[PDB]
């Protein structure tokens, strides 16, 4: 089944920005969750993925 | 104080309600329109931001003038306008909304529409892109957000 | 206590009108290869509040009305009943058990037509008063066939007890032997509530503030969600297990939650009829068909020996 | 791309047509947004010799 | 007596109409609400100072009114365009062409009541906007046909991105055409609706689909082709009956044959330069305006005077895609026109709007204003 | 010159004609289906 | 070399009249429809997030205009008044005099950003590249005179932007 791949995907987003404490901050701060590659930061506290 | 903490909470949470809430009337008038039907399209997406697509005038927060605004259609523009009840807010979209762009020079144009209706919001371009505008709807949500009109009234 | 079980009835209804109108924007979002609101809560979850916060402090529209009493008896005629069709409606078991819910929804649902009536008198628009009387006109058009399915299929059930068409239904939906009605029913539920492709007045109360329109708006989709309801449980009756009621709560929940979606899914799908073509629909389309399925519907019980119990 | 195949299914059934073969959701079979330099051709009057203005 | 109504600007449009009850008994359209007075602007500013003017009267069909011009001002000049650039303006006329017809397609159902899938195809319309925007840096208004040919080489890359957009674009149109071409609301809403003879279309200046709905086979592209058309292979959709249905069915198939002429264009694409090789109208490369002194020369003379024109007038007709979108000219000898009358098919089929609403329903109006694609910037001027 | 060019195969074959798929039962058997379902729905 | 759009016979066997009876009394093509928007339901949707995600754009992308200097700090505009003569919209005024230097240098050069028409005629007339339309185009403002740039705000434009600019023109300058 394929629907547990999904709920993986989800579960380790979540695992991703830090636990529940920094994915409810990107899910408020971004409306949105996804996790990507660090590309940079800038001189100013930007993150770029 | 704690009455001015109560009207800076209430404050808070009707700017919150009326800047999350807001609903266009958008004149069509020239090529700004197509681009505003490019931020309502699926790309960049006014509805997500509860900004909804094609509010009747009657029951709008805001009136984007999208396009030339000539001297046939000034009073037009000003009815709808004062017919809009209020908070009603002004987006200037384009050069020739702005201040008569292409056509500044022209007989029959109306050179800026702040001429007619008072503006909060510029928006440049010939025509602004949908993320231009885009970036104008939020930037009148952040004035929005910061409106006072309680701890004014507690202050009065 | 029946108090409780009254505020338990009603105040739900208020708030799954308040969130079908996120679910709405929602579909229609995902529907049309975008998305729905989704910056107001998390996941768009306060634009319901939001929006009637803002609808509330908004200004008022100040109407200079052809009428006080019409201006202001049209909403709550129209609150009241959006929120008292739903009081027979077993769930698996009503509020208000009685014997004949079936008559008394289709007779609350044919009162509904005042709202707009007395809405479109008591503006001062003529346009107001034109598109109101054709809403009324297709209101009451579409009301004929209601009644002549309704009665089609109570020709199955037995008698007019909305708790015996869950008794109706314990081998078989009823969906299968009346699915001519069934869809017929169903564009006639689509065509009562002026929902889309039936939305000529998108295409009656212009004059109210945006209070006052927002209650007419959360009685439409009262109407919207109980239409649903009631076409669940008259087609697509689940099962009950008396001894755990909640088997047929989730059942006719999640079934209702799906034909209401189904209005949803209809509406970001086909473009308006124009007047004349749904008037057509209704008088020279559905009420003939309406009409020999009701012929069937009597002469079929006798012809089988399947006549339905009387109590 | 990131559909299930149970949810690609019922898009392609409910479709009828195969929409993976053809998506309109672009993808990394675009071009790259920094390109090599050109070198755009001169014209037919690019030339010492011939080349009066009044011919 | 019979009612009148005011159907008011709150493009834009005033309707007066003389209704009988449900009838339409007279339309009068009243229009000059975008009204700008472009072609009396036109005439103090230089040829290439007047191109971007055209961009801004059908703005939904931007680089067809450029090729127009462009066309007009090359007659006049007696040069013509390099080949390449020929092919690349029949490529983004092409494109334009999708553009106008997505527009047209998707508004006429916004219109009606199908709303979705207006959301559906400009995402397809954002596509070819950043193709706009790739080769020139406008989304819209891009002012790259020039007189003389373009203004910049594509871009390395950009015509795979073409190429892949139009490899899906036929299953796009495809779900467009399923979801409103056997759709029996849709052809309820569009069958009846609007006949117009094909004598009375010649009559009243009618051109495109408005001719080519009623059976007149006539294309501007066939018939008096211009830049590289008699060498692309495509079909001309013809209607039947001359109502809203066939001019729907064919835009639609002018969509089709639009990718038709896009796929062609993608591969016969020539090599070589894209302005005319006269320094004295299109002007030099960058790189030999700072080291050519004739170049720097003309560089400072066009972009402050610009070319002469010689004295002569010229009608100058193409195949937008609302129809004959022509151009007449009137040069004096100086390097600004004197006179430049702009005539848009809008014009004469907003025109011919009161006798294709005649016996008709308050909404059938707004299909009739529909099918004929009206943008009020080029009605108006 | 290096120019924005077409590769030297050319481009591959691009569809323009239409494509409804033509699914579904025939009308026969969607009677058939139809009468069938109202039969086990009587008996 | 033209096809007949809408004319097709249907065929009157009993065949293809009870399939056209089918599809009018079972809907079939109204299911059709349903199925083409359900099917877009299930699909991922075009929706970027911006303010956080921004739609893909070009080195050629015209937006707010700048300033640009040389490599020593030196200001390219040598006051010549070609960006002004071909601006279709008029939007530029310039005046200069020699400053202390001897320079051709301007003390006035505006635009006026509500009357530009942002086409570029001002960056591909300028001989020094001195005018450049870059990048930036979220520059909405709350007034109307702050879209009426004087050459301090277009300098600062330029010194703001330039670590972008020179890179755009650096991409595309092949081109022109
Ligand atoms: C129907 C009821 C829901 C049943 C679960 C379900 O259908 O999940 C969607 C799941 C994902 O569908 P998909 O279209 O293939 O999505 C592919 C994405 O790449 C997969 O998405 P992704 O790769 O981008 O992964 C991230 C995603 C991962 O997605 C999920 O976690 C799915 C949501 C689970 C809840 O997580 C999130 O975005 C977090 C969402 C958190 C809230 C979800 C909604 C809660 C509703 C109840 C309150 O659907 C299926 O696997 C097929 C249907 C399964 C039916 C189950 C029985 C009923
Ligand atoms: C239950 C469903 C939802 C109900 C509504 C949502 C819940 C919140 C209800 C209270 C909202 C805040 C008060 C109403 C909005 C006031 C906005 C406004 O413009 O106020 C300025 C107005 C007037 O302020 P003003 O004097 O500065 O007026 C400005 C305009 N001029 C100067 C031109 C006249 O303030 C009021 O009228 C005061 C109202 C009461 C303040 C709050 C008390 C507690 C309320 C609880
Ligand atoms: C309750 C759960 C859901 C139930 C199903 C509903 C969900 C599906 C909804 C799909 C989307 C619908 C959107 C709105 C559509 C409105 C337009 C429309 O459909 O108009 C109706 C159309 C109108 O016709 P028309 O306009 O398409 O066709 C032209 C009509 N004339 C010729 C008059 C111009 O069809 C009907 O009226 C048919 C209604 C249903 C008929 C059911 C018949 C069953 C079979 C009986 C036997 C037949 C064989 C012969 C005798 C044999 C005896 C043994
Ligand atoms: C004596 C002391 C108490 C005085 C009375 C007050 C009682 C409590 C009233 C409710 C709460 C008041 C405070 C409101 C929020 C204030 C802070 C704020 O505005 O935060 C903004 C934040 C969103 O930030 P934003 O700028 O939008 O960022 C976008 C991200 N891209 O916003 C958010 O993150 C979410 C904001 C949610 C606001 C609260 C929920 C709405 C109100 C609910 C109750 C009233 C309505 C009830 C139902 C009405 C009918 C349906
Ligand atoms: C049958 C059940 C029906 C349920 C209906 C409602 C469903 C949705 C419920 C809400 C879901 C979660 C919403 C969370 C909203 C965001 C909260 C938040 O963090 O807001 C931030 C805002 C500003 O906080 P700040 O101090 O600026 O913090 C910045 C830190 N550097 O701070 C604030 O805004 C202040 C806090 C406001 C909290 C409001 C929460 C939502 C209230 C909605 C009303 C209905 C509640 C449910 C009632 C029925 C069920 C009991
Ligand atoms: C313009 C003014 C304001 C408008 C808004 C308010 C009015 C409109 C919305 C409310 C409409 C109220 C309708 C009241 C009667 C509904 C019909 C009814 O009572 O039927 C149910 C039932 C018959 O079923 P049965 O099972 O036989 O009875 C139990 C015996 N085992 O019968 C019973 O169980 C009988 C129960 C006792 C009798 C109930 C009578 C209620 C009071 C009289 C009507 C009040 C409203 C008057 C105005 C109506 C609208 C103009
Ligand atoms: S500012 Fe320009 S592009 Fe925008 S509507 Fe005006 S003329 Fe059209
Ligand atoms: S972009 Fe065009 S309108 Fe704007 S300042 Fe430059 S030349 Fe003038
Ligand atoms: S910006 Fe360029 S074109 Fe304009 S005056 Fe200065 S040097 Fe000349």
């Amino acid at each position: 089944m394929e629907l547990l791949q999904v709920l993986k995907r989800g579960l380790q987003q979540v695992s991703g920005h830090g636990g529940l404490r920094g994915y409810l901050r990107v899910l408020f701060r971004a409306n949105d969750v996804r996790v990507g590659t660090l590309v940079g930061e800038d001189k100013y506290g930007n993150k770029y993925y | 104080s704690r009455g001015e903490y109560v009207v800076a909470k209430l404050d808070d949470l009707i700017n919150w309600a009326r800047r999350s809430s807001l609903w266009p009337m958008t004149f069509g008038l020239a090529c700004c329109a197509v681009e505003m039907m490019h931020m309502a399209a699926p790309r960049y997406d006014m509805d997500r931001f509860g900004v909804v697509f094609r509010a009747s005038p009657r029951q709008s927060d805001v009136m984007i003038v999208a396009g030339t605004l000539t001297n046939k259609m000034a009073p037009a523009l000003r009815k709808v306008y004062d017919q809009m009840p209020e908070p009603r807010y002004v987006v200037s979209m384009g050069s020739c909304a702005n201040g008569g762009g292409y056509y500044h020079y022209s007989y029959s144009v109306v050179r800026g529409c702040d001429r007619i209706v008072p503006v909060d919001i510029y928006v440049p371009g010939c025509p602004p892109t949908a993320e231009a505008l885009l970036y104008g709807i939020l930037q009148l949500q952040k004035k929005i957000k910061r409106e006072k009109r309680l701890r004014i009234w507690y202050r009065r | 206590m029946f108090m409780i079980n009254v505020l338990t009835l009603i105040i739900p209804i208020l708030l799954a009108v308040a969130f079908l109108t996120l679910v709405e924007r929602k579909v229609l979002g995902y529907m049309q290869f975008r998305k729905g609101p989704n910056v107001v809560g998390p996941y768009g979850l306060l634009q319901p509040i939001a929006d009637a916060i803002k609808l509330f402090i908004k200004e008022p529209l100040r109407p200079a009305t052809s009428s006080i009493s019409m201006f202001i008896l049209a909403p709550i005629l129209a609150l009241t009943l959006a929120l008292t069709m739903w009081i027979p409606l077993p769930m698996p078991y009503p509020l208000i058990n009685m014997n004949l819910g079936v008559l008394f929804m289709l007779a609350m649902s044919s009162l509904a037509v005042y709202s707009i009536l007395w809405s479109g008198w008591a503006s001062n628009s003529k346009y107001a008063l034109i598109g109101a009387l054709r809403a009324v006109a297709q209101t009451i058009s579409y009301e004929v066939t209601l009644a002549i399915i309704l009665l089609s299929v109570l020709l199955m059930n037995g008698s007019f007890t909305l708790s015996t068409l869950i008794i109706t239904q314990e081998q078989v939906w009823l969906i299968f032997p009346a699915w001519p009605l069934a869809m017929m029913w169903f564009i006639s539920t689509l065509a009562e509530t002026n929902r889309a492709p039936f939305d000529l007045t998108e295409g009656f109360n212009v004059e109210y503030a945006a209070g006052p329109f927002a209650l007419f708006f959360m009685a439409e989709y009262a109407n919207i969600i109980m239409m649903n309801i009631f076409t669940t449980t008259l087609f697509l009756g689940a099962f009950h297990n008396p001894y755990m009621p909640e088997l047929y709560t989730i059942n006719f929940t999640i079934k209702s939650l799906l034909l209401s979606i189904t209005f949803l899914w209809i509406r970001a799908s086909y473009p308006r009829f124009r007047y004349d073509q749904l008037m057509h629909l209704l008088w020279k389309n559905f009420l003939p068909l309406t009409l020999a399925l009701c012929m069937w519907h009597v002469s079929l019980p006798i012809l089988l020996s399947s006549i339905p119990p009387q109590t | 791309a990131s559909a299930t195949r149970l949810i690609q299914g019922l898009r392609n059934w409910a479709s009828g047509r195969d929409l993976q073969a053809k998506l309109q959701l672009r993808y990394q079979e675009i071009s790259k947004r920094t390109q090599p330099p050109p070198k755009l051709p001169v014209g037919p009057s690019h030339r010492l010799s011939n080349n009066y203005y009044c011919a | 007596s019979n009612l009148t109504l005011n159907f008011g600007p709150q493009g834009v449009l005033r309707l007066v109409m003389e209704l009988s009850g449900e009838m339409v008994r007279k339309c009068d359209p009243h229009i000059g609400l975008l009204h700008r007075g472009t072609e009396k602007l036109i005439e103090y500013k230089t040829y290439l100072q007047a191109l971007p003017y055209f961009d801004r009267l059908d703005y939904v069909s931007m680089m067809c009114n450029e090729q127009a011009y462009s066309l007009a001002v090359e007659k006049l000049l007696n040069i013509q365009p390099p080949p390449r650039a020929q092919w690349i303006r029949v490529l983004f006329g092409e494109i334009t062409r999708l553009l106008n017809h997505i527009m047209a397609v998707t508004t006429h159902a916004l219109d009606i009541g199908a709303m979705t899938p207006f959301f559906w195809m400009f995402e397809e319309r954002e596509k070819m906007f950043e193709f706009y925007e790739r080769v020139s840096g406008a989304r819209m208004h891009a002012a790259y046909v020039r007189p003389g040919g373009v203004h910049q080489d594509l871009p390395l890359g950009l015509m795979d991105d073409i190429y892949e957009f139009s490899k899906n674009f036929s299953l796009r149109i495809d779900e467009l055409e399923e979801m409103l071409t056997n759709n029996r609301i849709w052809r309820n809403r569009t069958v009846d609706i609007g006949v117009v003879t094909a004598e009375d279309a010649l009559n009243y200046g009618f051109s495109g689909v408005m001719l080519r709905g009623s059976g007149i086979q006539w294309d501007l592209r066939k018939t008096q082709p211009y830049d590289v058309y008699d060498q692309v292979e495509f079909d001309v959709p013809i209607g039947s009956r001359g109502d809203c249905y066939d001019r729907y069915l064919c835009r639609v198939e002018e969509m089709r044959q639009s990718i038709r002429i896009i796929s062609q264009c993608l591969n016969k694409m020539p090599p070589g330069e894209i302005k005319v090789d006269d320094a004295k109208v299109s002007p030099p490369k960058r790189a030999e305006m700072k080291t050519s002194m004739e170049s720097l020369i003309h560089h400072f003379k066009l972009y402050t005077e610009g070319y002469q024109v010689p004295p002569g007038a010229t009608y100058t007709a193409i195949e937008a895609p609302k129809g004959e979108f022509g151009v007449y000219l009137v040069s004096d000898g100086s390097s600004r026109p004197y006179r430049c009358k702009i005539k848009a098919p809008g014009f004469a089929h907003l025109a011919g709007l009161d006798k294709m609403s005649k016996g008709h329903m308050l909404a059938d109006v707004v299909a009739i204003i529909g099918t004929q694609d009206i943008v009020f910037g080029e009605v108006d001027r | 010159v290096k120019q924005d060019m077409p590769p030297v195969g050319g481009y591959g074959p691009i569809d323009y004609k239409r494509n409804l798929p033509r699914r579904g039962l025939s009308g026969y058997s969607m009677f058939a289906v139809g009468i069938g379902a109202l039969l086990f729905g009587y008996w | 070399t033209y096809k007949y759009v809408n004319l097709r016979e249907p065929s009157m066997d009993m065949k293809s009249v009870t399939d056209r009876a089918a599809q009018t009394l079972l809907w079939t093509e109204l299911i059709r429809g349903l199925g083409m928007t359900l099917s877009y339901l299930f699909r991922e949707p075009a929706t970027i997030n911006y303010p956080f995600e921004k739609g893909p754009l070009s080195p050629r992308f015209r937006g707010e205009h700048a300033l640009r200097r040389y490599p020593s700090g030196e200001e390219r505009c040598i006051a010549c008044k070609l960006c002004e003569a071909v601006c279709p919209a008029q939007a530029i005024t310039i005046e200069a005099e020699p400053r202390a230097d001897g320079s051709r240098r301007t003390t006035r050069y505006d635009i006026d950003m509500t009357k530009c028409i942002y086409c570029g005629f001002c960056q591909e007339a300028c001989p020094v590249d001195a005018i450049v339309e870059g990048p930036n185009f979220e520059f909405s403002t709350e007034t109307h005179e702050e879209l009426l740039y004087n050459k301090e705000k277009l300098l600062n434009n330029g010194d703001k932007w330039e670590a972008e600019i020179a890179a755009n023109i650096q991409a595309d300058y092949l081109y022109r």
